[PDB]
Formats: structure tokens, C-alpha cells, sequence
């Protein structure tokens, strides 16, 4: 088979910059006086969409800052100016033979000013309580960039181990993230315990941000 | 416009068969260069795995082939895809697509929408929902807890409410269920003029639920 390894594996890059994105196949993709690469364009949860097709030709409805170039083994995607909608992995595919084979994928996002998060947290409702179990969610909302930490606190002992976390696909209105943990407990230990806090740092944050509720 | 659209996908049993329908619209499957199916498991890249011509000549990946069938119904419109000896490797979404006259034709210029195929011996589990009761800007959502298997959506207000929404993807919990939140910021001075309920569709288990969220 033919291999195909991109570069770089994800990157971040200013509103407006130029980005470019390599692919080296293992074998030469060309065939009389074409290259058989391909290019694609995936978001969360949609179908990958064909940019480029034979190396440099732009398809029909895809707007022109996208380009490719290169021939044998080696060829570029290039975004000429990137918009706040062209967050996605990439991805390159060689048509010369098959079995037609992807490259891994390159993630790009925006890298927008620092913003920090808006804190919420939310208690249990009791509804869940007549089940047994008891969730505590901290919400961090439309902050930049990704990287976080959330802190657990019950009756002011750290937690770990009993949370998750959940963090939302860049928003292209704004080039935010949000994110979500949830900290599980037993209705017994909830009920045993009256202080309950999440401790956010980042770096839009000068000092830590504690969100809290007594039980009750 | 051509339209793919794609269906089949559930949940099946290690061992057992899968059978994904890809249903043309706007187009006629006769005039198709090749269709082919193309997969992604959670998280991974791109796997192209079957295509048929127009000639009726099919090829497979040998990744899978051996398990993998292929074919048309032109009287349907409609393209399949036929696997067989599941395998956990097997759970992806699936996705249809066409190649091309031109060019070399073995790139795909449309495709389905996909469809999830989940190999497993866990049961199909409904999800509880449970508020997330707000407290200049309030937030508030909805707690999705404990199902198999994905996908679950959601929407707030029947679709009339999308600005400010944020959908988190699912975790996979410990128990081998799985959980999300859906979250909303508002103004503060709406809670008191407005209704905020959150619907939730878990069409592996029927399971329909619109829950109201009050402080």
C-alpha cells in the first residue's frame, strides 16, 4: 500500500494567517502527466469535504484561499488566510491505486486573544438524588485558549479520580471553547458532605476562581 | 441536488451482521462513476473499504475482505453494504460516497451523512435527563446520563433556541455507559419571561424526552 504521513500532526494559527499542511506518500502518486492527491476538509460531526482534487485543482463551490500544490511524493495544502469556519481536520488521500489510503489527519485551529472562562456550578437535582447517585457539574464557558485545570473540593477535601471532563469543538462565532466536569458521588457520601466547590485556573485568570454551593 | 442518504446502523452483536443502505436522491446510482463505503472508528482517521463500478465490478480493502459485500439496486436507487464475523475493530461510522468520471476517480466528491455501527455484547440502556437548574448572564442545561449506545441529540425549545448553545460531546463512563450535558447561557432577566425545556432523542431505546428547566 501506498502510506501517506502529514505534517504537522495539528496546529494553531492566527486569524487571517497563511497555513500550510504537507503530505509524503511512500510511492509516486503520478500518472501521465497528473498527481492522483487529494485533499479533504473535516468538521465535528459532518462528513469529510473534497478541497482539492489531481494535487492543485480546486472544486466546484470550495472557496479560492484554498490551494494545493506538489507532485510525485511530496504536496502542500495551503489556506492563504484562515477564517474563523476553518476549523477541521485535514486530511490528504492518494487516488492512485488502491486501496485508496488516507493520511492520519492534521487538526488546525484558531488561535484567537486569551479570554477566560465564565465559572458555573450546578448541584445534584433531586430528582437524580431518588436514584441513588448524585452529580455535580462545573461549567467553563467561551474561554481561549483550550488548556484548563478544575479543581474538586468537598467540605474543602480535594477530590480525585471521581470526575470527568467534556470540552466543546472550537466555536467559529467567537473561536471559543467551553468545557464541562462532572463530579459522581454516591447519594450517601453527597449527603455526608455540605461544601461544594470547583477551582478553575487559566491563563486568562490572574488567580484562581472558585465556584461553590452548600448542600441545603 | 444529489443526495446520499444512509441507514442501517445499529448496534450488533460480536460475531453477528450488519447490512447499511445507501438511498440516491437528485441522482441517477446508474450514472456513477463507482459508489463506495469509507469508515472512521471513534476518534481515528479515513478507511475506504469497498466500491462498486458502473460496470457492476466491485473491489474491497483485503483489511476486511473476506466479511465485505457490496451491491446495487438500481430499481431502489439504492446501494448496500453487506458485513458479516463483526469484530470490534468493526464499529465505526460509515459513510457512502461517489467517485468521479475524470481525474482517475478515486476521489469522492459526495457523501452520505454516515451511519454508526456499534459491535457489542452491552445492552441498549436509555438515558435519564436531569436539570441543570440556573443559579447579567445565567446558564443552565441538561444532564444526559447513562446509555448505550450513542448517538444521543438535543435540542432547547423545539429547535427555536440555538444561540448560546453548547452540546457536549459524550464520555464514556467507567460502567461502560455513556453521559453529556447540554448547556445554554441566557440573559438573567429572561428566566422569570421565558420557557427553557430541553429535548432529547435516544432513538436506540425510543427513548423521547422534553424536560422544563426552572430555577
Amino acid at each position: 500500500d501506498i502510506q501517506l504521513t502529514q505534517s504537522p500532526s495539528s496546529l494553531s494559527a492566527s486569524v487571517g494567517d497563511r497555513v500550510t499542511i504537507t503530505c509524503r506518500a511512500s510511492q509516486s502518486v503520478d500518472y501521465d502527466g497528473d498527481s492522483y492527491m487529494n485533499w479533504y476538509q473535516q468538521k465535528p460531526g459532518k462528513a469529510p469535504k473534497l478541497l482539492i482534487y489531481a494535487a492543485s485543482y480546486l472544486e466546484s463551490g470550495v472557496p479560492s484561499r484554498f490551494s494545493g500544490s506538489g507532485s510525485g511524493t511530496d504536496f502542500t495544502l495551503t489556506i492563504s488566510s484562515l477564517q474563523p469556519e476553518d476549523f477541521a481536520t485535514y486530511y490528504c488521500q492518494q487516488s492512485h491505486e488502491d486501496p485508496y489510503t488516507f493520511g492520519q489527519g492534521t487538526k488546525v485551529e484558531i488561535k484567537r486573544t486569551v479570554a477566560a472562562p465564565s465559572v458555573f456550578i450546578f448541584p445534584p437535582s433531586d430528582e437524580q438524588l431518588k436514584s441513588g447517585t448524585a452529580s455535580v457539574v462545573c461549567l467553563l464557558n467561551n474561554f481561549y485558549p483550550r488548556e484548563a485545570k478544575v479543581q474538586w473540593k468537598v467540605d474543602n477535601a480535594p477530590q480525585s479520580g471521581n470526575s470527568q471532563e467534556s470540552v466543546t469543538e472550537q466555536d467559529s462565532k467567537d473561536s471559543t471553547y467551553s468545557l464541562s466536569s462532572t463530579l459522581t458521588l454516591s447519594k450517601a457520601d453527597y449527603e455526608k458532605h455540605k461544601v461544594y466547590a470547583c477551582e478553575v485556573t487559566h491563563q486568562g485568570l490572574s488567580s484562581p476562581v472558585t465556584k461553590s454551593f452548600n448542600r441545603g | 441536488e444529489v443526495q446520499l442518504v444512509e441507514s442501517g446502523g445499529g448496534l450488533v452483536q460480536p460475531g453477528g451482521s450488519l447490512r447499511l443502505s445507501c438511498a440516491v436522491s437528485g441522482y441517477s446510482i446508474t450514472s456513477g462513476y463507482s459508489w463506495n463505503w469509507i469508515r472512521q472508528a471513534p476518534g481515528k482517521g479515513l478507511e475506504w473499504v469497498a466500491s462498486i463500478t458502473y460496470d457492476g465490478s466491485t473491489n474491497y480493502n483485503p483489511s476486511v475482505k473476506g466479511r465485505i459485500t457490496i451491491s446495487r439496486d438500481d430499481s431502489k436507487n439504492t446501494f448496500y453494504l453487506q458485513m458479516n464475523s463483526l469484530r470490534a475493530e468493526d464499529t465505526a461510522v460509515y459513510y457512502c460516497a461517489r467517485g468521479s468520471h475524470y481525474f482517475g476517480h478515486w476521489h469522492f466528491a459526495v457523501w452520505g451523512q454516515g451511519t454508526l455501527v456499534t459491535v457489542s455484547s452491552a445492552s441498549t440502556k436509555g438515558p435519564s435527563v436531569f436539570p441543570l437548574a440556573p443559579s447579567g448572564t445565567a446558564a443552565l442545561g441538561c444532564l444526559v446520563k447513562d446509555y448505550f449506545p450513542e448517538p444521543v441529540t438535543v435540542s432547547w425549545n423545539s429547535g427555536a433556541l440555538t444561540s448560546g448553545v453548547h452540546t457536549f460531546p459524550a464520555v464514556l463512563q467507567s460502567s461502560g455507559l455513556y453521559s453529556l450535558s447540554s448547556v445554554v447561557t441566557v440573559p438573567s432577566s429572561s428566566l422569570g419571561t421565558q420557557t427553557y425545556i430541553c429535548n432529547v432523542n435516544h432513538k436506540p431505546s425510543n427513548t423521547k424526552v422534553d424536560k422544563k428547566v426552572e430555577p
